[PDB]
C-alpha cells in the first residue's frame, strides 16, 4: 500500500440536491461512530451596522430549544443518546454539528433541522444569553491574539463589511431585539446557502432520504433559491496599533490581500508559508529546525512564538504572520520576518519546497483525522468550491508546485506591496509604517 | 551577534545610531533643518576650500 | 619505521610551549570550533587549563620560564581538547554537507 | 473591548481610485505606485544629471 | 480493503508488536513503555520530565541536528507524551516515509547519549515547559492532589519540582532509561503499517535487554489535604478517595458512576441535564461555576471524586452541594434508567475516542503493552452494560465511606476543609 | 501619651477566634538537613495549664546551656542521642497566644536519619505521659525555668518587652517572686499530665527538606 | 552613575581607552610602537603647520 493507492483507494464524496436547493453531502467509513451538521453559508460578513453580532447571537439559542421541543427536552434527548452538539459562527461561515452512533443518524438529522428551522427564540433567554455573550466579550478582550486578529480585519478591510468582528458591537448585543434574530435566521438560513454534511458509517442514501423527510420548506419565488453574491471588501495597506506598556508580551500581525478560495495559487501560498512555517518556545527542534525564521528565533531569542497564515474568503484573504514578543525584541523579529518573505519571493530553493510541499501534504491529511474534522471539510469545501475536493486532487496540485512557481506567486502577491498591520501592547519598539513598507522590497 | 549588520558592525552601528534609526521628535520643525544645513556647508566650504587652495 | 615519534618530539620539544607549563591543546589559537569545543570541558579539565594559561601569561610578563623540572613532557602531554575539537569539526561538517544537500 | 473599535474614516485623505471601499484597490495599485516611484526616478535623474 | 486484522505478535524478549493496517495515507508509530515519575525517587525527582524532553538529544545512530532535519526533511513529527506512569514515544509522516523517521525513533529510545552538553543547556527548558503548563490551575491542582493522595510512587509530581532544575545529570538518566526502557516494558504499536513489517523491524533493531529492571515501590494512600492560598477570583477543588486500579470490574462501576454524576459538557454552553452533580451545584449556586466527576485508573491504584471550579465567596456552597449529590446518589438515590442512559455515553465516548489516529494509536499500544491483547471493541461494550445499578450504588458508597484526599487552590478564604465535608 | 496620642478609642476589629485544624505540610526541597516540628494545641496566655507546659517543656529540652556540650538534664536530646550516631537536634516547643497555644517538640537531622531521630522525640513524649518523669526533674526543670526568666530580663530590649507585654494583656506587673511562686508551684502531676495532652491530642506537623525518610504524622 | 571618569560623554570615552580600557598583562616592547605611532602623527602635524607658516 503506497500513499497514492491509499490516496486513491479513498472512498469518494457523495453529493445530491434537494428540490429546495439544499445540498447533502457524505463520505462513508466503516466506523460504529459518526458526525452529522449543517453548513451555512452565512456568518458577520452578512450582517450590518445595525445586526452586528445577530448571527453570533443566534448560535447561542440554536442550542437552547427548539418549538416542537423546548430548553430542557431539546437538551435531555441529545445528551441521553451520547451525542456532542457544537458548532460555531465566522466571517464567512456558520455551522451546527452532532457526533454521534452512525446508528442515529437519522434522528440526528431531524434534531439539525428541527434547530436551524424552529428555533424557540425564547424572549427571556435571549435576555439571559445577553448577559452571557457580554460577558465573552470581556473574556476575548485579554486574548491578544484574538485582539490582533480582530484589529487585522478592522483595518485591513476598513470601511468594509469584513472589518467588523464575528462576535459583534457593544451596543448591538445590548440592543438586538428577538425580530432581529429571528429575521437574521430567516434571511440566513435557507436551503440553497446550507449543506447537509456527514461522515462515518452512513448510508449516503439513508441520509438524503431523512433529508427529504426534514428539510423540507421548499421556495417559490425566485429571489428565495439564489445565492447572494456579497459586495466586495476593499482591502487596504495601514497599520492600527494599540498600545498599553503594561502587557507583559507584543502582538503583531502583517498581512497582504490574499486571492480568495477559488484561486489556484493558494495551493502555492500554502507551500510557501509551508516554507517559514511556525514556531513558538517549546519546539524541542530548536536552533536545528529546518524552517530559517524559527532558527533565528532560537539563536536570537525574538519571539515567544509566531506564525505564518492563508485566510481565504469568497473573493479575497489575508496572506501574513503574527508573532508574539518581548518589547524589546520586536523590532529584530519583524526585521527577519520581513527578510523571509523577501528570500520567498526571491531566492525559494527546490530543497524548501520540496520540504514544504511534504509538510502540506501531511497537514492536510490531518485536517482529516476524526469525522468531525472530515464534516468539516465537506462543508466547507462544498461550502467554497461546490465540490469536494479529494486528498489526491490536493496532491496533485501539490506536487506540481517548484521553486520558481513559489516565488512567482509570492512575489505576485508580496512583493512591494502595502501591507495591513495590527500591533497590540508594548510596541514602542516596532518602526513605522513606512520603516515596515521598505521590508517589502529587495531581499 | 545581531542578525542585521546595521546594528552589529561597529561602525554602521554608528551610522544607524545617529541617522537611521535615530529616535526624532515627530513634531520639530523647518528651524530644525538649519544643523543639518550648516553641516553640509562644512563639508561644501572645505571641498571648494581645497580645489581653491591648490592654485 | 618510527621516524614520526623522532621528528614530533624533536619539534615538541622545539616548540617549547612546554617551558610554560601549557599542554599542546592549551596553546590552540581559539577560533569558532575551539571556542565550541571549550564550552563541552568539564568543570575541572577548564579551570585546569585556566590556571595553566594564566601562569603562563604571568610568565610572559616577568620573561621568566617554568624551572626545567616542571616542563611538560613530550609523552605526559594530555591532548585533553583534540577529542572534544573533532567531535564539533565532524558535526559542523555535517550540517555544512547537509545544508547544500 | 475592542469589538467596539473601528478604522475611522480616511477619505478626506484617500487618493480617487481607492475612495469607493466595494472597489478591489489592487487595479489601481500598479498606477498609484508608478506615479509616485516616477516621480522618485525623476528627481534621481536630475540629481545624477 | 477497509477489512484489515489488528495483528499482535510478542517477541520472546517480552517485546510486544501490535500492527493494523487501515491504509490511511498517513502512518503513526510508537513506542509505548511502563516508565514514569512514578519510577523516580527523591533523590532523582523530575528526571522523567527532563527525560521527555531530551527527545531530540543526539544518539549514537543520529545527531541532535539530523534527527529534527531528518524528521522534517519529510514533513514528519516527532512527540512524546507521558503519565505518571507510561511513556509514549511517537512519529507520524506519509506512508512512504515510515523507513525514514523510523530511524529515528529507534535511536531516540535505544541509543540515547545524553551528551553532558547538551543536557546542560536543556534542562533550563524545564521552567519554561513547566511555567506554560501550569498556567492552567488544572494542572497545578492534580499536582498537589497525587500528593495528597499518595506517601509514594504516584505522588510525585509530573513536572521537574524547582530545586532540581539543573540538578537532573546524565547519568541520572542513563540510569534511568537503562533500568526502565526494557523489552518487556516496552511496546512497538503502528498504524497505516503491515503487521509483518513493523514486526520485522522490531526482532531486527531493539535492542536495550529484557528484564523488568527496577520495580516500582507500591502506592501508599495518605488522605492529605494540600491548600494553595493564591488569591485567583476562581477557586479549584479536587476531592477525591482510592478507586480502582486499570484492569478491574470495580473500575467500570465508577466510569458509569462517573457518566452518572456528570463527566463533562455535551451540549455547548448548554447546561448538562443528565449531569447529577452539575445540576446539584447549579441548584446551590447563582454564579458561574462548574463541577465534575473525577477519576483516574493506575495499574495498582486510582482515583475518583469530583473537581469544582467556582467564584471564591460561593466555594463553600458549590463544594457541598457536589458532596450531598456523592451521598445522594451512595443512597440509592440512582435511577435504573441514569444507569442507561450514563452507560451509552459511556460506550459513545469511548468510540468517539478512536476517532482519532492519536487515539487509536493510544488505545491499542495502551492495552496492548499492558496484557498484550486487544479487546474487540464488543467485548469492551459487553463488559460495560453488564454493571448492575447496585454496582454503581456501591462505587458511591466507596467514596462516601472511603478516606478522602482534597486539594484547592485560589482565595480558599471561603473554601472548606476536608473535615467539614 | 495624653497630650499628643490622638487616633482614638475602641477594640477596634476584634481578630476572629483561633480554631484548630491539626495539618500536615512538607516542604519536599532537598536540603541534606531536615527539620520536622510536631505539636499539638498547647496552653494560651495567661492559661494556668501554661507553667506546666514550659516546665514540661525544660524537662524534656529547652535549649543548649553548654557551648558544644551535650545536654543531659534534657530527656529528649538525650532519647534521640541514643537512637542516631549522626549530627541532630532536638527541642521541646513551646508557643503561648492569646486564645491558644502549641506545643511539641523540633527536630533537625541529617536527611537518612530524620526517620528514627523524629520516632525517638516521640517516645520521649510518651515516656513521660506514662510518669516517666522524676520528682527531681521537675525540681532542676523549674530551676532553668526561673533562671531563664530571670535572665531575659538582663538587657533593655529584654526587660522593656517583659513589662510592655504584661502590661498590655492585663495593665499590671507580677512580682518576679509571684511568678517564681506561681512556677515552682506545679506539682509533678502536672507535668505528665501536659505530657499526656500531647499524646492524646490531635497533633499538627511540618517538615523541609529531603523527607524521603520522614515518617508522616499518622505513623507516629 | 556615582564618578564622572563613566558618567560623562566625553571622559567615558577617555576611560574606556585609556584608563579602564582591559590590557593583556604580558605584552611586550613590541606593543609599543602603536602609541609611538600616534606621537609621531601628532608630532608631525604640529611641527609641520610651524613650518607651513613661513
Ligand atoms: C568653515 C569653512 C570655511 C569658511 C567659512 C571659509 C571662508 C573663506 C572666506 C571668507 C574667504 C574669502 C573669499 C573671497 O575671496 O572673497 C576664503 C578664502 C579662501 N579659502 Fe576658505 N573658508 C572655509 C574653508 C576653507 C578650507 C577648508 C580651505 C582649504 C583647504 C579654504 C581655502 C580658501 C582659500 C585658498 C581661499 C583663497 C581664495 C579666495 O579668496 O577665493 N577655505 N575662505
Ligand atoms: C604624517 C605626517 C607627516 C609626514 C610623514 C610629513 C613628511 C614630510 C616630508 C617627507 C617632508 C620633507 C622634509 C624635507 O624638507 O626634507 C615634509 C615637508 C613639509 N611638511 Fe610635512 N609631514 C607630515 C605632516 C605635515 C603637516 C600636518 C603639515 C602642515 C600643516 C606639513 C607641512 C610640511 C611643510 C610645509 C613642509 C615643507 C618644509 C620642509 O620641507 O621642511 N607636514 N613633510
Ligand atoms: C581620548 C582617547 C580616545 C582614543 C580613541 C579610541 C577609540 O570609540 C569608542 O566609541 C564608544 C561609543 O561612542 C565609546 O564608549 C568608547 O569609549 C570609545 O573608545
Amino acid at each position: 500500500a503506497t500513499y497514492a493507492q491509499t490516496l486513491q483507494n479513498i472512498p469518494e464524496t457523495n453529493v445530491t440536491t434537494l428540490d429546495n436547493g439544499l445540498r447533502v453531502a457524505s463520505e462513508e467509513s466503516s466506523q460504529p461512530t459518526c458526525t452529522v451538521g449543517v453548513w451555512i453559508g452565512a456568518g458577520s460578513r452578512y450582517e450590518n451596522e445595525k445586526n452586528n453580532g445577530a448571527g453570533y447571537f443566534v448560535e447561542h439559542l440554536a442550542f437552547k430549544g427548539t418549538k416542537k421541543r423546548p430548553c430542557a427536552a431539546f437538551e435531555k434527548e441529545v445528551e441521553s443518546m451520547g451525542a456532542h452538539f457544537n458548532g460555531y459562527t465566522s466571517r464567512e461561515q456558520t455551522a451546527f454539528y452532532i457526533k454521534a452512533l452512525s446508528k442515529d443518524m437519522p434522528k440526528v438529522v431531524e434534531l439539525l433541522a428541527d434547530v436551524v428551522q424552529n428555533c424557540a427564540l425564547e424572549e427571556s433567554q435571549i435576555e439571559k444569553e445577553r448577559g452571557v455573550i457580554l460577558q465573552e466579550l470581556k473574556e476575548m478582550d485579554n486574548d491578544m491574539t484574538n485582539v490582533t486578529f480582530d484589529y487585522l480585519h478592522a483595518t485591513a478591510f476598513q470601511g468594509t463589511a469584513l472589518a467588523r468582528t464575528v462576535e459583534g458591537t457593544t451596543e448591538n448585543i445590548k440592543h438586538l431585539t428577538r425580530a432581529d434574530l429571528a429575521s437574521y435566521i430567516d434571511t440566513h438560513f435557507k436551503a440553497p446557502r446550507m449543506v447537509l454534511a456527514a461522515a462515518g458509517g452512513i448510508s449516503h442514501k439513508e441520509l438524503v432520504d431523512a433529508a427529504r423527510q426534514h428539510f423540507s420548506g421548499v421556495s417559490f419565488t425566485y429571489k428565495e433559491d439564489a445565492v447572494p453574491i456579497l459586495p466586495r471588501c476593499r482591502f487596504t495597506g495601514s497599520e492600527i496599533r494599540a498600545r498599553d506598556d503594561a502587557l507583559p508580551v507584543a502582538h503583531v500581525a502583517l498581512a497582504v490581500e490574499g486571492p480568495g478560495w477559488a484561486d489556484p495559487d493558494n495551493v502555492v501560498l500554502h507551500v510557501a508559508n509551508a516554507i517559514i512555517g511556525r514556531y513558538d518556545r517549546t519546539f524541542g527542534g530548536g536552533k536545528h529546525l529546518s524552517s530559517r525564521l524559527a532558527a533565528l528565533a532560537v539563536e536570537h531569542k525574538l519571539c515567544h512564538s509566531f506564525q505564518t497564515f492563508n485566510t481565504s474568503y469568497s473573493d479575497t484573504g489575508l496572506f501574513g504572520f503574527h508573532f508574539v514578543a518581548d518589547p524589546l525584541s520586536i523590532d529584530d523579529m519583524m526585521f527577519c520576518a520581513q527578510g523571509e518573505w523577501m528570500r520567498l519571493c526571491t531566492s525559494t530553493t527546490e530543497s524548501e519546497v520540496k520540504r514544504a510541499k511534504n509538510h502540506l501534504r501531511s497537514a492536510m491529511v490531518a485536517q482529516l483525522d476524526g469525522t468531525t474534522p472530515v464534516c468539516e471539510t465537506i462543508g466547507s469545501h462544498l461550502l467554497n468550491y461546490g465540490r469536494r475536493i479529494s486528498l489526491e486532487e490536493w496532491d496533485s496540485r501539490i506536487s506540481a508546485v517548484d521553486a520558481r512557481m513559489v516565488r512567482d506567486v509570492c512575489s505576485k502577491y508580496i512583493y512591494d506591496k502595502c501591507p495591513a498591520l495590527a500591533a497590540v501592547g508594548p510596541i514602542e519598539q516596532l518602526l513605522d509604517y513606512n520603516r515596515i513598507r521598505s521590508g517589502m522590497y529587495w531581499i | 551577534m545581531a542578525p542585521n549588520i546595521r546594528k552589529s558592525h561597529p561602525l554602521l552601528k554608528m551610522i544607524n545610531n545617529s541617522l537611521i534609526d535615530l529616535p526624532a521628535p515627530s513634531n520639530i520643525s523647518a528651524w530644525w533643518n538649519f544643523g543639518s544645513l550648516l553641516a553640509v556647508c562644512l563639508m561644501t566650504q572645505i571641498l571648494t576650500g581645497l580645489l581653491l587652495a591648490m592654485h | 619505521g618510527r621516524l614520526m615519534d623522532r621528528i614530533r618530539k624533536w619539534y615538541y620539544n622545539a616548540a617549547g610551549f612546554n617551558k610554560y607549563g601549557l599542554m599542546r591543546d592549551d596553546t590552540l589559537y581559539e577560533d569558532d570550533d575551539v571556542k565550541e569545543a571549550l564550552k563541552r570541558l568539564p568543570e575541572d579539565l577548564y579551570n585546569e587549563r585556566m590556571f595553566r594559561i594564566k601562569r603562563a601569561l604571568d610568565l610572559s610578563l616577568k620573561h621568566r620560564i617554568l624551572p626545567k623540572e616542571q616542563w611538560v613532557k613530550y609523552e605526559e602531554d594530555k591532548p585533553y581538547l583534540e577529542p572534544y575539537l573533532k567531535e564539533v569539526i565532524r558535526e559542523r561538517l555535517e550540517r555544512e554537507a547537509w545544508n547544500k544537500k | 473591548v475592542h469589538n467596539d473599535v473601528t478604522v475611522p474614516d480616511f477619505s478626506a485623505y484617500r487618493r480617487e481610485d481607492v475612495m469607493d471601499a466595494t472597489t478591489s484597490s489592487q487595479t489601481s495599485s500598479e498606477d498609484r505606485k508608478g506615479f509616485s516611484y516616477l516621480v522618485t526616478a525623476t528627481a534621481c535623474v536630475a540629481t545624477a544629471y | 480493503p477497509g477489512a484489515e486484522d489488528l495483528e499482535i505478535t510478542k517477541l520472546p524478549n517480552g517485546l510486544i508488536i501490535a500492527s493494523l493496517e487501515n491504509f490511511s495515507p498517513a502512518s503513526r508509530i510508537g513506542v509505548f513503555i511502563k516508565a514514569g515519575s512514578r519510577y523516580e525517587t527523591t533523590a532523582n525527582l523530575g528526571t522523567a520530565h527532563l527525560l521527555r524532553l531530551a527527545s531530540p538529544l543526539t544518539t549514537k545512530g543520529a545527531s541532535s541536528f539530523r534527527i529534527t532535519r531528518g524528521i522534517e526533511a519529510v514533513g514528519g513529527s516527532l512527540s512524546v507524551y507521558s503519565t505518571r506512569e507510561k511513556m509514549t514515544y511517537c512519529v507520524e509522516c506519509l506512508r512512504d516515509h515510515v523507513d525514514t523517521v523510523m530511524e529515528y525513533l529507534l535511536n531516540v529510545t535505544t541509543a540515547p547519549e545524553f551528551r553532558p552538553w547538551e543536557v546542560t543547556d536543556l534542562q533550563p527548558q524545564l521552567k519554561v515547559d513547566k511555567a506554560v503548563a501550569f498556567q492552567s490551575p488544572q494542572v497545578g491542582v492534580l499536582e498537589n492532589l497525587h500528593a495528597a493522595a499518595y506517601k509514594t510512587a504516584l505522588a510525585n509530581p509530573l513536572y521537574c519540582p524547582d530545586y532540581r532544575i539543573g540538578k537532573i545529570t546524565s547519568e541520572q538518566l542513563h540510569h534511568f532509561v537503562q533500568n526502565n526502557f526494557t523489552s518487556a516494558r516496552m511496546a512497538l504499536v503502528g498504524i497505516g503499517v503491515k503487521h509483518s513489517d513493523l514486526k520485522q523491524v522490531a526482532e531486527q533493531f531493539l535492542n536495550i535487554r529484557s528484564g523488568a529492571g527496577t520495580s516500582s515501590a507500591k502506592a501508599t494512600y495518605w488522605g492529605g489535604e494540600i491548600r494553595e492560598q493564591n488569591g485567583h477570583s476562581l477557586v479549584h477543588a479536587a476531592v477525591v478517595t482510592e478507586g480502582a486500579a486499570v484492569g478491574s470490574a470495580e473500575a467500570n462501576a465508577f466510569s458509569v458512576l462517573q457518566h452518572v454524576l456528570g463527566a463533562g459538557p455535551l451540549i455547548k454552553r448548554g447546561s448538562s441535564v443528565t449531569s447529577k452533580l452539575y445540576q446539584g451545584v447549579a441548584k446551590a449556586t447563582t454564579q458561574p461555576f462548574d463541577a465534575s466527576a473525577f477519576n483516574v485508573n493506575y495499574s495498582d491504584s486510582g482515583l475518583f471524586g469530583f473537581y469544582t471550579i467556582s467564584q471564591a465567596a460561593h466555594a463553600g456552597e458549590v463544594i457541598r452541594a457536589a458532596m450531598n449529590q456523592l451521598k445522594a446518589a451512595a443512597q440509592g438515590g440512582v435511577t435504573e434508567e441514569d444507569v442507561t442512559k450514563a452507560k451509552n455515553q459511556l460506550k459513545a465516548t469511548y468510540l468517539m475516542s478512536v476517532e482519532t489516529a492519536q487515539g487509536l494509536l493510544n488505545e491499542i499500544g495502551s492495552e496492548a503493552l499492558l496484557s498484550g491483547t486487544h479487546t474487540a471493541p464488543s467485548v469492551v461494550a459487553q463488559k460495560i452494560d453488564s454493571v448492575t445499578s447496585a454496582d454503581v450504588v456501591n462505587a458511591a458508597k466507596k467514596f462516601v465511606s472511603g478516606k478522602k484526599s482534597m486539594a484547592a487552590s485560589g482565595d480558599l478564604g471561603s473554601t472548606p476543609f476536608l473535615d467539614e465535608l
